[PDB]
């Protein structure tokens, strides 16, 4: 879902974190 | 497959961001 | 190492190429 | 063990196909 | 290479053809 | 502009597959 | 590995330098 | 978005074109 | 201004330099 | 130090996301 | 510097926020 | 070449348009 979530807005520290 | 482009800059953030925690891309 | 570190970022992308579909895990 | 193998020694793309 | 590849994604294999 | 950024891309993954054989690359 | 992961960045700057000139790479 | 990606491309050349002057980048 | 200049079409060496310092 | 180069290619994309909208100064 | 301390040892996201700016 | 004269000390881009 990060490929849905961060490719259509940019995606933020804290937003990446959840695919840690 | 522009897609495909942002993935390369995608895991090279999770990378950075996660540190020793690691991560998971698929 | 720092080394370490910076390898890894090519490791990384290496990965992403390499596996495709499949995905991957990494965690130093 | 990627880190180990491929940051000592120069690892292939069929060497790295392992971790996927 | 730029022609087949940055207008859909190409394969390791694809790729081979231009080393 | 956008074929530009997959150039960069390109390349680097040439760079990988063609190992020692090397690459050559022209736009 | 040094070696290697400075080749990354060789053919990354290669690029940009050389532009439509294009370039040949082989380690 | 293409910007965001963009940028870190800009950023690279810039460090490698403005050598030893260093750079400056502010997304504005 | 380089976002817009650099990101809309392709910036050269030369028009790089104007962001060094 | 060339290692050193390499290492600021690196802390320049570092920089790059880390800072987001801020911006950033680099110099060697 | 950012390059003296970064690259001997391993900075996080953190230690690097602070070149920001 | 190319390696040994750039990955051994900081080549700058002129240096580097010879291998174009
Ligand atoms: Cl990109
Ligand atoms: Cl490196
Ligand atoms: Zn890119
Ligand atoms: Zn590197």
């Amino acid at each position: 879902g990060i490929v849905e979530q961060c490719c259509t807005s940019i995606c933020s520290l804290y937003q990446l974190e959840n695919y840690c | 497959v522009n897609q495909h482009l942002c993935g390369s800059h995608l895991v090279e953030a999770l990378y950075l961001v996660c540190g020793e925690r690691g991560f998971f891309y698929t």
